[PDB]
């Protein structure tokens, strides 16, 4: 029959070759991932000065889980575990273009296959030169905070001791519900991982574990300016400056291994 | 070879990762404060420091009734009579403000959880708080209690008779006829002991920790 | 509303489905391969895969032989278990059983049908899918970038 | 409660005709190579399915007859021969059923 | 967790709690902005045919980690000029009630026996 027909990618694939396939696909994803390491030498677009009234960029993670945290006045505090992946500027949009008001930053992490994906976003992400990314947002940036698309976004870029505000879609409770995005303000940062791109915030997040969440700056009124002592753009691995701590403890977080805490 | 069960993970979504991690932070905290090896029906007495109290340090002597949590945030329960109250007390292993933990007495009971010993006689619960640690041996198994102890009127905190419950160091002979444990038979579901969705292996897990711990130390 | 559920309901009751799988696991260890509702042999097919283990462990272990009782209503199979199927499969470490689905029936019903077979045993091999050949011009030009890389 | 009113066939035509009470196309039919007739790409053939369930039948019907009783499941292992096929050193020890029917060209 | 109802043993050595009574001292409501009552909370007693406030400093329902769960509820009961109705305290006392937002010196001076 000259009729359409229902086809998927391993349908006339052979065993040998679809071996060889899958190789090449995390091959693929390897190459594309190595080549935009480098933002500032891929002529980086201008940096700017902060000054107050900037918004930085935000980031994408996954909600591994939650595990209890000790401070250094023996206080118990439960505490969440988000892991960025893959976090890639992919879109940049012009101020005047979204809204007169500020610009906007499209960010995606989370690397995904690219066999049950559709054409259109996979051209969209063979011109951007990264794989394609389970989840699309978008982050109200200033002008002077623009980052050119491609640079990857790494868990550095906050830091312990910072207030960080948490939206996720809620879990869905079927016919009674929920299925609904939300957002949680007022959740500090207790100590980043540099070598997992692991960062713990206080309290907890909605959503199920392994669910994608947006990480953004506190929008609360007392955390007005935060990122003057922060890094104003984004934290560059490339620039090398002084290699960070593989993890970031703040101070009234006890260390594991530290001497045992008397109430003295 | 003790594996502490907290070193175990449970069964889960979670990435293994996290486990790793806490784990090496776990390793690293029993370098600063020693735990012993101890199992639930042991006498222990765990240093703790005082918030309340400034630079003073207490001591609790009691006979491990029950182990729970796993990782960072285990937590182990030991129960003792003080003056004629009965009291239990959760301490949780990697508490910094836990200075050291004594094995008093290293010793095991029948039971895995010994929450009815609150239904027991209180001479099976009392326990002197300045006991002196007992003789142990090192290359040998912990000492079993096989003692049964005789339990207070019908009225209990839950239904010991029941199978699922499943009490061996209990004296229900003495407080129950036969004609009862039937009734409480009644609930045995008998394809529960033969149902191979309620296990769980950790013995390729076991394995592998025991490798990991030890190669820390 | 079937959330993180690990088990089917089936039969009348828990008990029902434990003696509803002990049924299914007897015939098919007699004949080793059966005909059942999709959801029913997805379900027993695990606990065949375990059974296997358990012949595995051995003859003398008693939770084998009191597994292999329960399990087994016919007893003229007990020895088969720990002599014919667990021999059969000390080789393998797993995958001991192959599900595959079957037309639906044509009872009104039109119920999901699928077989479930211990694999190795001696019956007729049953009509499995065969993989397109590296011949075919896409497998040919794919080689052909194989030979370059 | 009973209907105010009758229901207009044009009303009742639409919500028959409406395309989400339709019955839908199948895109998923496929032919069997083995017996050249239509089979779905996620279910089996069934006229050479037909051939392999009866020859289990005829098969079994053979075991059948060999044990003469319940209950009577060797503990070795079993292997089926056809005519023309003579038991090797290797079939020693197991069970042997022998089919009057020549080996069968599927069946290996 | 003293509810409503919730028999509870009165641990002082005032004459209408040291005077044996056929009937339990009974604590039907708190003094908190939440109904239940915990180690530290004052309460109104029915003693002998009298209401007497009282401070409950013991309760059975399972208490948080690092704590002491008790097998039985004890309280101390206060007088309105807010001095111990009873000069002496019987039963084991926790110290935490020291640092409880509160009045408490008055009660733990009054405890002879602390864990
Ligand atoms: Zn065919």
């Amino acid at each position: 029959l000259h009729s359409k027909s229902s086809t998927w990618w391993d349908e006339h694939l052979s065993e040998e070759n679809l071996s060889f396939v899958k190789q090449l696909v995390s091959d693929e994803n390897k190459t594309q991932l190595t080549s935009k390491l480098n933002p500032l030498k891929d002529e980086p677009w201008p940096l700017h000065p902060w000054e107050p009234g900037s918004f930085r960029v935000g980031l994408i993670a996954l909600k591994l889980g939650m595990m209890p945290l000790w401070t250094k006045d023996g206080q118990k505090h439960a505490v969440t575990l988000l892991q960025v992946q893959d976090c890639h500027v992919l879109k940049y949009t012009p101020k005047e273009d979204h809204n007169g008001k500020i610009a906007a930053l499209t960010v995606g992490g989370k690397t995904v296959s690219r066999f049950y994906k559709p054409d259109s976003r996979l051209e969209f992400y063979r011109d951007l030169g990264l794989p394609p990314k389970q989840i699309h947002k978008i982050f109200h940036v200033t002008d002077n905070a623009v980052i050119k698309p491609g640079t990857p976004l790494y868990a550095a870029h906050f830091r312990p001791g910072q207030y960080v505000d948490v939206t996720a879609k809620t879990i869905g409770k079927g016919f009674q519900m929920g299925n609904q995005n939300r957002t949680v303000y007022g959740l500090k940062v207790w100590r980043v991982n540099t070598k997992h791109n692991i960062i713990y915030v206080n309290g907890s997040v909605p959503g199920h574990k392994n669910c994608l969440v947006k990480i953004k700056d506190s929008t609360l009124p007392a955390y007005k300016d935060s990122c003057k002592n922060l890094p104003f753009p984004t934290y560059f691995p490339d620039g090398d400056e002084e290699e960070l701590p593989e993890d970031l403890f703040d101070e009234s977080v006890w260390q594991p291994s530290e001497p045992s805490i008397t109430f003295a | 070879r003790f594996l502490s069960p907290e070193f175990i993970p449970p069964r889960g979504r979670t990435n293994p990762l996290k486990f790793k991690i806490e784990r090496k932070d776990m390793l690293d905290r029993r370098k600063v404060l020693p735990i012993p090896e101890f199992y639930v029906g042991s006498i222990l007495r765990v240093t703790t420091a005082d918030p309340y109290a400034s630079g003073k340090t207490s001591q609790f002597l009691g006979i491990c009734i029950k182990r729970s949590g796993n990782g960072l945030g285990a937590t182990f329960t030991l129960r003792n009579t003080i003056e004629g109250q009965g009291v239990e007390i959760c301490f949780e292993l990697y508490n910094p403000r836990i200075q050291e933990i004594q094995v008093v007495k290293l010793e095991k009971r029948l039971d895995d959880n010994l929450l009815y010993l609150r239904d027991a006689l209180p001479e099976y619960s009392t326990f002197d708080v300045n006991m002196k640690p007992v003789p142990q041996e090192a290359c040998q198994e912990v000492p079993v209690n096989k003692l049964k102890v005789k339990m207070k009127p019908k009225p209990w905190s839950k239904r010991w008779e029941r199978p699922n419950f499943n009490i061996k160091g209990i004296r229900f002979d003495l407080a129950l006829t036969e004609e009862q444990m039937k009734e409480a038979q009644k609930w045995n579901k008998p394809w529960i002991e033969f149902d191979m969705m309620r296990e769980y292996d950790t013995s390729k897990i076991e394995a592998a920790l025991w490798e990991e711990i030890e190669a820390s130390k | 509303i079937s959330h993180g559920r690990v088990y089917r309901r089936l039969g009348l009751g828990p008990e029902s489905r434990i003696h509803l799988l002990r049924n299914l696991l007897t015939g098919l260890v007699r004949h080793e391969r059966i005909e059942a509702t999709w959801a029913r042999a997805d379900e027993m097919r695990g606990y065949a895969e375990k059974l296997i283990d358990y012949g595995k462990l051995g003859d003398t272990n008693e939770r084998a032989m009191r597994m292999a009782d329960f399990w087994l209503t016919e007893k003229d199979l007990i020895p088969k278990l720990f002599k014919v199927l667990a021999p059969r499969f000390q080789g393998q470490n797993g995958n001991y059983t192959r599900m595959l689905q079957i037309p639906n029936r044509k009872e009104q019903d039109r119920a999901k049908m699928a077989v479930i077979e211990y694999k190795g045993n001696y019956l007729p091999p049953l009509p499995l899918p065969h993989r397109d050949s590296n011949l075919t011009l896409l497998n040919q030009l794919l080689l052909g970038l194989q030979q370059d890389l | 409660a009973a209907p105010k009113n009758r229901r207009t066939i044009e009303v009742n035509r639409c919500r028959r005709r409406n395309p989400q009470k339709l019955i839908k196309i199948k895109n998923n039919i496929d032919i069997c190579p083995e017996c050249g007739h239509l089979k779905q790409k996620h279910v089996l053939c069934g006229y050479c399915y037909e051939k392999v369930r009866q020859e289990t039948t005829k098969i079994r019907q053979q075991i059948g007859a060999q044990e003469g009783g319940p209950f009577r499941a060797p503990s070795v292992e079993t292997m089926v021969l056809y005519t023309g096929e003579k038991p090797s050193e290797k079939d020693q020890g197991k069970r042997i059923v022998e089919r009057n029917i020549k080996r069968p060209s599927w069946f290996t | 967790a003293v509810q409503k109802m919730t028999r509870v043993r009165v641990v002082d050595n005032s004459a209408l709690g040291s005077t044996p009574y056929h009937r339990p001292p009974r604590c039907i409501h708190v003094y908190n902005k939440s109904g239940v009552g915990k180690v530290g909370d004052q309460i109104l007693l029915a003693i002998r045919g009298q209401k007497k406030k009282a401070l409950i400093v013991g309760h059975r329902m399972p208490g948080s980690r690092m704590t002491p769960k008790f097998d039985s509820n004890n309280v101390v009961l206060i007088e309105d000029n807010g001095n111990p109705v009873g000069t002496r305290i019987k039963i084991p006392i926790p110290t935490s009630l020291r640092r409880r937002e509160g009045e408490y010196s008055k009660v733990l001076a009054i405890a002879q026996n602390f864990v």
